């Protein structure tokens, strides 16, 4: 599922 | 001896004192009931769980969309498993040990909660008691973390090959480990695995309760917990 914050925390 | 695979899992564990001091310092830097405090602990622990997963063996090979799907599926189970193991290691009679290292009396929390949260807390401490009696240890704990994270119930994974592989092989190593190091408990492996559905059930009930509390305006402002509740 799309979740901009979780995506960011995984990518940073 | 510890199987090579489990040794590799252990290398990915966080530095517990560093995480402990980080969360304590954040909450210190931050009008909050005991329930609000628990929500804040959960929120901060979720940042640490995401950081742990991101850097872990196997998980770091997955593309971000797969990583998101797995964490959206199990975040509350990881929170609950983390809490349960902390009570097993550091806990005692009628006290709750928090991720900050703070110890609180069980009634301070429970007497202020209604039936649902009391039931969840009581169910969690039963798991603590059961895992105590099984002599649940750090190797087994890290194995369960990976079994929770690499779930076979997660649909539409790109790299299901790797996820099914990890689930299968952590299972194999755990069985080897328990058969080797706890021979007198001939069914320890099976008894450990029986705790996973129980953790799932408690986690789903906890999410439903927190979702209600958020709708009711009782969850303090935060970023990550609320996003995961909508996962
Ligand atoms: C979906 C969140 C699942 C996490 C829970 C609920 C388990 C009952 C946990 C806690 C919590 C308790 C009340 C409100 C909000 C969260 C924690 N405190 C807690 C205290 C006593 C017993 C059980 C849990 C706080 C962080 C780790 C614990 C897991």
């Amino acid at each position: 599922k799309e979740n901009a914050l979780l995506r960011y925390l995984l990518d940073k | 001896s510890i199987p090579h695979l489990i040794l590799e899992l252990l290398k990915c564990e966080p530095d517990e004192p560093q995480v402990q001091a980080k969360i304590m310092a954040y909450l210190q830097q931050e009008k909050l009931s005991t329930f609000g405090l628990m929500c804040k602990m959960a929120d901060q622990t979720l940042f640490s769980i995401v950081e742990w997963a991101r850097s872990s063996i196997f998980f770091r090979e997955l593309k971000v969309d797969d990583q998101m799907k797995l964490l959206q599926n199990c975040w509350s189970e990881l929170l609950i498993l983390d809490h349960i193991y902390r009570q097993v290691v550091h806990g005692k009679e009628g006290s709750i040990f928090l991720v900050t290292g703070q110890q609180v009396d069980y009634s301070i929390i429970a007497s202020q909660a209604g039936a649902t949260l009391n039931n969840l807390m009581s169910h969690a401490q039963e798991l603590v008691a059961k895992l105590r009696s099984l002599q649940f240890d750090q190797r087994e704990f890290v194995c369960l973390k990976f079994l929770v994270l690499f779930s076979l119930d997660v649909k539409n994974l790109e790299n299901f090959q790797l996820v099914e592989g990890v689930q299968e092989q952590v299972n194999a190593a755990l069985l080897d480990y328990t058969m080797c190091n706890y021979p007198q408990q001939t069914e320890k492996f099976g008894q450990l695995l029986l705790r996973l559905p129980e953790i799932r059930a408690i986690s789903m009930q906890a999410e439903e309760y927190l979702y209600y509390k958020h709708l009711n305006g009782d969850v303090p402002y935060n970023n990550l917990l609320i996003e995961m509740l909508h996962a």
